[PDB]
C-alpha cells in the first residue's frame, strides 16, 4: 500500500462525506467504502473507496471501533486530515 | 453496514 494523508475541510453539516468499514477484536482494520456526491472528500478527489484509512488529524485509528472512528471525525471541526492508504 | 461521516 501507499501511505498518504490529505487535509480535507469539513462541510456545512460537519461531515466531510466518506463511508468506512471495520470491526473489533478481530477486524480492527478500518477502511473506506465509498464517497458521497457534493462532499468535500469527493469534490476534492483524494479520499474514497479503495483507500484504507489509518489516521485522522494526526491521531491513530488503527485499532479503534467503527462507532469510535465515526464520532471522531464528526467531532473534529475545520481542516480535517485523513491518513489513507492507496491499495 | 457502513458508517458515513
Amino acid at each position: 500500500t501507499v501511505p498518504g494523508k490529505v487535509t480535507l475541510q469539513k462541510d456545512a453539516q460537519n461531515l466531510i462525506g466518506i463511508s468506512i468499514g471495520g470491526g473489533a477484536q478481530y477486524c480492527p482494520c478500518l477502511y473506506i467504502v465509498q464517497v458521497f456526491d457534493n462532499t468535500p472528500a469527493a469534490l476534492d478527489g483524494t479520499v474514497a473507496a479503495g483507500d484504507e484509512i489509518t489516521g485522522v488529524n494526526g491521531r491513530s485509528i488503527k485499532g479503534k471501533t467503527k462507532v469510535e472512528v465515526a464520532k471522531m471525525i464528526q467531532e473534529v471541526k475545520g481542516e480535517v486530515t485523513i491518513h489513507y492508504n492507496k491499495l | 453496514e457502513s458508517v458515513k461521516i
